[PDB]
RNA sequence: UGCGAAAGCAGUUGAAGACAAGUGGCUUGUCGUUCGUUAAAAUGGCCU
């Protein structure tokens, strides 16, 4: 069964995720609501359904974290100088995230998010960190809880997307690193559980407008990991 | 028939030292999050900080 | 249509049991019907097509027991979250009923056989199988103490089976359409009501004769009776509750219901009841708030008028006002 | 953390004659047309259905007015004499004109060439000539015979009731606006009569004696009317018989009046009056037929009228005058794919469970001042206040704020000749004001504080403290004598 | 205060009046579900 | 109350916090609370001090 | 106003801080490249620093300083640095 | 950007599933998809509006 | 500082010790020092 049949969109759907471990489908569009459905086979029913007024959104993503996984943010977003964060309880409350903090001239638009898990790695602490594709070839990265500037990378060119990879190193230590395309087609690869810093850089074979990088057969932002010792 | 009590609070009453800087903040989170322990003059006040009234 | 695919209380009612699907996994839990006395752990089933096709609560280590598709009868703790015990019967034939008395579980098939297990030996003790009973799909213990003897089976249409010869000893007219529900009342009658007809009927055990035949007023999906005969508040289609107050008594050969309970919220949105329970002057009703998870009411069910409507509360348009702000923000 | 509170404009004590709700609204009347008539206007009436236009009575002919565009849309020329009334029926669909030779006509409105029928009233001028208000098929038509006539306009040939009984010269007519058996007639006698049409008619119920020969009389509630003639208007409560206000605040004959209820405007009800000296006056029938605005025109106003109670666009104040013109014053009032991919923009949450809102109200834009008050620019604050298009009350703020806030000296410190003239170049304006003078004396003892040698140096602003001088002089010889008066009028206590 | 009460300021600012089977399991699951 | 980004020595403000801070420090495990003590020293005559703890997600009193 | 440090291989920058108000005309460096001095026309010089073993081992400068002592502009900068001059 | 453009393709083998979407497929103009963690299915929103759900029975 | 009215009316401004600079002393100046008396400045300014 169509799972928004239940109860229908005024909008084209312009994101959509699933839960990392309940049953949950989380769509939302340009008519500024986002709704969770519980989907099953026959009867996808609507679970909540929350409308923010003067905010169409065009990311929208369920965070888990690592440490305890009992968060469950709602994190989203489209073309306005801030970002929503729903905390779900079962009222509801959401907190803005509208300060870059020095950074508002880079980053003008919040539209392309993606949400990633970062280690300390000088204690085994993990926190989620979004991630903010800017004008000139800006990422900002900054803290999913706090909204705290970690840090910013750039790449030459015309970003034009992004992914998130991860490699393990050890018993519970992991390593993130951010993947940036220029449209032309050049990709960069920053190590960011250090200071941002570029360990590789490299070419696409052929591809002249590039609109879309994805990595995948791991944990992606997409396929996350409940556990840390499942990336 | 007359009788005199206290009934209202009083003022928080942090370290009321000299010579300590920075930490003079005797509230405390609790480890679940969910409530501020805060000592006053009269009592110790423990709020809620998801409803921000004082719960006990 | 409800998600709730499988539901039952415990006897006094309360806990709640109920299986529904999640994301192509049956799962099974457990609710407290009245939280001043959430439980956010299921079973899960492990395999997409492996589902549940009946449960009964045990009576004091408590636990469910789930007749799955594959011939097993899981027997899964609630305090604990495992199956403690997996009967299995020789076959992979879907079981289609149990139930059990005391510590002897009985159990049909969809070939038509009975199996029975000893839940203090975890052993098949019997199987057999009767002719002329061939489209089984309920089975109820006549309950005659720790004699376990008088089965009564429906196929659409009831009989009693005597278990130390295996045959039948009495044929009930039953449904023109398979039996949903089939429940002991007294030691001398039985209610049966079946699928997608809104009439029970309630047969004397000993001679055959139907006393009487109980009217709701939408299609029946489960029934409840009280543990004394005094009131049976059945659940319909339309999510409505409809409860019989006295039906033993002499509306003389059929009997409409007496009181009709059903919830609408703030709005005017009604929400259906599914899966009730009532007792002695106690009636505690069930329903889904957000999507698939129960919520519960108490009723005292002797005193509330006959046409009752439950009021909930219910988000419909509410402004989100945070707790950290005032109304001008 | 709050928001920034704005910088409050500094206002002072009211002073006397401030501008009321009702002269405020009534002193948007502007943009006024000047017609030149033939000849006197006498009567005008509005259309009460779609109430957008108005018919100006001139002699010999009748003029249909727009209220949009404020042309003649329409005109009626074919009278013999001169025409003297011409109203609109209540569901107005035809025009009912009195004329010099008693013969009433009635045509229809918008279509001046079907004169629909002419009631051959009294051989005297008929000089007022109305439908009922409430009824529809009957005329009322008073004439220079002291009777008044009531004619079923089916039956055209004899009238139907013949209202006698006053002594001189019948001048207006008026019907009780919810008995609709009560018609009040008003003569040149004074002693407005009034009738019940059910009894015989040649006599009234009663009698209001206005003093004065009436020249209008209007009904205002059901129960109380108003009466004008003679220098002032009374109203009179018509179920127990009896004057309860008066004005007379003329100096000449109030000519007409007429009323508004329920329309757009602070004042609930407006009874304006018309009066032979140039006055018309608008008074407020709710606290005690007071007063409210007037306008004087060009000679002496010889009837007026506004736009009815449900006129929904232009509004207009019509008055004519006896020099033979009509003065009008009114107030005014991408693809269809783009559209499928930018569907859901207009959809504001009706179906939805939660909906949040924390989109900040965008306030009013901060002037250059407050934000250079804001950013604690203080020179370039007063920099702002000097500019030339700034308002004096504004100049005056932003000087308090400065001097409450911070330093006068801050904002002082780096000046010069050139960049302390605009200071002192104002400071000579605003030491004649009472609302000022403090902060301009401050303001002006903190620059000779700190520019004493300035003043030695340059020439060209020597002559400004020099004017200064001269202006302080004035202005404390204004204070002084104003104490002197202050005490001649305490010894009178 | 106007119901017939008096109410005072100390100077540190105290306000003060002068007036006229089925049962462990409910336990474990509420336990073990929390 | 300033918070310096000392990577780049950025300051992000909040301004108007009805009293002067004389404590301030980050409370969480992540740093998602700050707690303040504001002193409010227009009057002379008291040491009075509010309490103010806020989320540092979007810088709200949560909690005075 | 901004000032920019590029990792040569690669290309690309590792961190930029926004530090004068107008133009930056000149800006040098030391010998083993601890500090890098920087001027323009708001007549202030900053001074980025590296000198932390933690800062050479992260290669993360650091805003550490900045003076006023020009009264106009810089239009050029350069710097010395021996056994008894620097 | 046009209706119906959605494709698998498996992979290590690097070739498209040839049998889904058919001619028949109510895709629509595919604006987002998302894959379940754990049961196999695809979600598939399209320009109208709908959210259309898909099981792979490989899961 | 005290009494006052918002005007005003009476009172002033010592000592010890340590340290710093300058030329063990002498001079000058300070004090997260004590006793007695009712007693201007580090280019450094306010969020989305």
């Amino acid at each position: 069964k169509d799972a928004n049949a239940s109860h229908p969109s005024h909008s084209a759907i312009q994101s959509l995720s699933f839960h990392p471990s309940k049953p949950l489908l989380l769509t939302g569009g340009y008519d500024k609501t986002l709704r969770i459905y519980h989907i099953d086979g026959k009867t996808n029913h609507l679970v909540t359904s929350l409308h923010l007024v003067g905010s169409p959104i065009q990311t929208c993503t369920f965070y888990t974290s690592l440490s305890n996984q009992n968060q469950q943010n709602i994190f989203t977003a489209g073309r306005r100088r801030y970002m929503h964060s729903w905390d779900l309880s079962l009222t509801a409350k959401i907190e803005k995230f509208s300060r870059l903090y020095g950074h508002e001239s880079t980053q003008r638009s919040f539209e392309n998010f993606k949400v990633a898990h970062l280690q300390n790695s000088q204690t085994n602490s993990v926190h989620g960190i979004v991630l903010l594709q800017g004008n000139n070839g800006w990422i900002n990265i900054l803290h999913s809880t706090s909204g705290l500037w970690l840090m910013g990378c750039k790449i030459e060119g015309v970003i034009t997307d992004f992914c998130i990879d991860y490699q393990p190193i050890s018993r519970g230590k992991f390593r993130t690193i951010l993947i940036a395309v220029n449209a032309y087609g050049e990709v960069w690869e920053f190590d960011l559980n250090k200071n941002g810093h570029v360990i590789r850089r490299w070419k696409d074979q052929g591809g002249v407008g590039i609109t879309k990088i994805q990595v995948g057969g791991g944990t992606t932002t997409t396929c996350p990991a409940l556990q840390i010792s499942k990336i | 028939q007359y009788k005199l009590s206290v009934v209202s609070g009083g003022k928080p009453a942090l370290n009321n030292l000299s010579s300590v800087t920075g930490n003079k903040n005797i509230a405390r989170l609790s480890q679940d999050q969910r409530n501020y322990i805060i000592p006053f003059n009269n009592q110790i006040k423990v709020y809620s900080v998801e409803t921000r009234q004082c719960v006990k | 249509d409800s998600p709730v695919l499988q539901s039952a209380y415990d006897p006094s009612g309360q806990y709640l049991c109920y299986v529904t699907v999640a994301l192509d996994k049956q799962r099974v839990g457990v609710q407290p019907t009245q939280r001043a006395t959430w439980n956010e752990n299921f079973l899960y089933l492990e395999d997409s097509k492996l589902k549940v096709t009946c449960l009964k609560w045990v009576n004091d280590t408590v636990a469910i027991i789930l007749g799955m598709n594959n011939g097993e009868i899981w027997l899964y703790s609630v305090l604990a979250n495992e199956v403690t015990y997996k009967f299995t019967t020789g076959n992979s034939y879907e079981i289609k009923d149990i139930d059990l008395m005391g510590n002897q579980l009985w159990c049909i098939d969809s070939s038509d056989a009975f199996y029975q297990f000893d839940l203090l030996q975890f052993k098949l003790l019997q199987h057999f199988r009767i002719n002329n009973c061939v489209q089984l799909n309920k089975l109820t213990i006549v309950p005659a103490g720790d004699s376990v003897a008088q089965l009564l089976v429906a196929s659409h249409s009831i009989s009693l089976i005597d278990i130390e010869e295996k045959k039948v000893v009495m044929t009930f007219p039953g449904h023109v359409s398979p039996v949903s529900t089939l429940q002991v009342i007294t030691n001398e009658f039985f209610i049966s009501g079946a699928e997608g007809d809104r009439f029970l009927n309630v047969y004397d055990i000993h001679s055959g004769m139907t006393k009487c035949v109980l009217v709701a007023e939408s299609d029946i999906k489960e029934l409840s009776h009280s543990g004394q005969a005094d009131s049976i508040a059945v659940t319909t289609e339309d999510g409505s509750l409809e409860i019989f107050v006295d039906p033993l008594v002499s509306g003389n050969k059929s009997k409409k219901s007496s009181k009709k309970i059903q919830i609408v919220s703030k709005d005017g949105r009604k929400v259906p009841i599914y899966n009730a329970f009532i007792n002695k002057d106690l009636l505690n009703v069930s329903w889904l708030q957000n999507a698939t998870m129960p919520y519960f009411k108490n009723l005292q069910w002797r005193e509330i008028p006959n046409e009752y409507t439950v009021e909930i509360s219910l988000n419909w348009n509410n402004k989100n006002k945070s707790a950290d702000r005032d109304l001008h923000g | 953390s709050t928001a920034r509170p704005r910088i409050i404009t500094s206002k002072a004590p009211l002073l006397p004659q401030q501008t009321t709700p009702e002269q405020r609204y009534w002193r948007q009347y502007t943009s006024a047309q000047l017609v030149k008539e033939h000849n006197s206007v006498t009567h005008i009436s509005f259309n009460p259905q779609h109430p957008h236009d108005f018919a100006v009575t001139s002699s010999t002919r009748v003029q249909i007015f727009s209220s949009r565009t404020r042309q003649v849309i329409k005109t009626f020329s074919r009278f013999k004499d001169v025409v003297y009334s011409a109203s609109f029926r209540s569901d107005g669909k035809l025009l009912c004109a009195g004329d010099a030779t008693g013969l009433v006509s009635v045509y229809d409105s918008y279509n001046p060439r079907t004169i629909l029928l002419s009631i051959n009233a009294s051989t005297h001028p008929t000089h007022v000539t109305k439908f009922h208000t409430q009824d529809n098929k009957i005329l009322a038509t008073a004439s220079d015979d002291r009777v008044t006539r009531l004619w079923d306009i089916s039956n055209a040939y004899e009238p139907q009731l013949e209202l006698t009984g006053a002594t001189d010269y019948v001048r207006t007519l008026s019907f009780i606006p919810a008995a609709p058996h009560l018609v009040a007639t008003g003569s040149y006698d004074g002693l407005i009569r009034l009738y019940d049409t059910r009894s015989s008619g040649s006599t009234p119920i009663y009698s209001l004696n206005h003093d004065q020969p009436v020249e209008n009389v209007i009904a205002v509630s059901p129960t109380q009317i108003v009466s004008c003639g003679g220098n002032n208007f009374k109203v009179w409560d018509l179920t127990s018989n009896k004057k309860l206000y008066e004005r007379g605040n003329f100096n000449k004959a109030v000519t007409c009046l007429d009323y508004v209820e329920n329309f757009d405007s602070p004042m609930q009800s407006a009874l304006i009056a018309s009066s032979l000296d140039g006055h018309v006056k608008v008074f407020d029938p709710l606290d005690n037929f007071q007063v409210k605005f007037g306008w004087k025109f060009s000679g002496p106003v010889l009837s007026c009228a506004v736009s009815p109670s449900t006129a929904q666009g232009n509004r207009h104040l019509v008055a004519g005058l006896s020099s033979g013109l009509l003065a009008i014053r009114t107030k005014k009032k991408k693809s269809n794919n783009f559209q499928r991919m930018m569907r859901g923009s207009e959809y504001q949450g009706d179906q939805e469970h939660i909906i949040h809102n924390d989109k900040v109200r965008s306030q009013r834009r901060m002037r250059a001042f407050e934000r250079n008050i804001n950013q604690f620019k203080w020179s370039e604050a007063l920099d702002n206040a000097f500019v030339p298009g700034m308002a004096k009350e504004l100049t005056l703020t932003v000087l308090q704020e400065l001097r409450k806030r911070g330093k006068v000296r801050v904002a002082l410190y780096g000046r010069d000749e050139s960049t302390l003239e605009p200071l002192l170049n104002w400071c000579l304006k605003g030491i004649e004001d009472v609302r000022s003078a403090s902060i301009v004396a401050d303001w002006v003892a903190v620059v000779l504080e700190l520019y004493g040698n300035t003043l030695e140096s340059s020439p060209v602003l020597q002559e400004l403290m020099i004017d200064l001088k001269t202006k302080v002089r004035h202005e404390i010889h204004k204070s002084k004598e104003a104490q002197r008066i202050e005490g001649m009028l305490q010894l009178l206590t | 205060n106007y119901d017939t009460d008096f109410i005072f300021l100390d100077i540190e600012s105290t306000l003060g009046v002068v007036g006229t089977n089925s049962d462990i399991f409910a336990e474990q699951l509420h336990k073990l579900s929390s | 109350m300033s918070l310096w980004q000392l990577e780049t020595n950025s300051q992000q403000f909040l301004p108007r916090l009805n009293g002067i801070i004389i404590d301030c420090q980050v409370l969480g495990p992540q740093g998602n609370y700050y707690s303040l003590i504001l002193q409010m020293t227009e009057n002379n005559s008291n040491s009075d001090y509010q309490f103010l703890l806020l989320n540092a997600s979007d810088l709200t009193s949560k909690l005075s | 106003g901004s000032i920019k440090f590029w990792d040569f291989q690669f290309a690309t920058l590792n961190q930029s801080f926004k530090a004068h108000d107008a133009d930056v005309l000149c800006l040098t460096t030391d010998t083993d490249n601890n500090y890098v001095f920087s001027a323009g026309v708001d007549r202030k010089i900053f001074q980025f620093s590296q000198n932390t073993n933690k800062s050479q081992k992260n290669n993360r400068w650091v805003n550490s300083s900045n003076r006023l002592l020009h009264g106009n502009d810089i239009r050029a900068i350069c710097a010395y640095q021996s056994k008894g001059a620097d | 950007a046009v209706k119906d453009a959605l494709r698998l393709v498996h992979l290590p083998s690097c070739s498209v599933f040839s049998n889904w979407p058919t001619s028949g497929t109510p895709l629509g103009k595919v604006t987002s998809v998302a894959f379940s963690p754990s049961g196999g299915l695809l979600a598939v929103g399209n320009e109208q509006g709908k959210v259309r759900l898909w099981k792979l029975n490989h899961y």
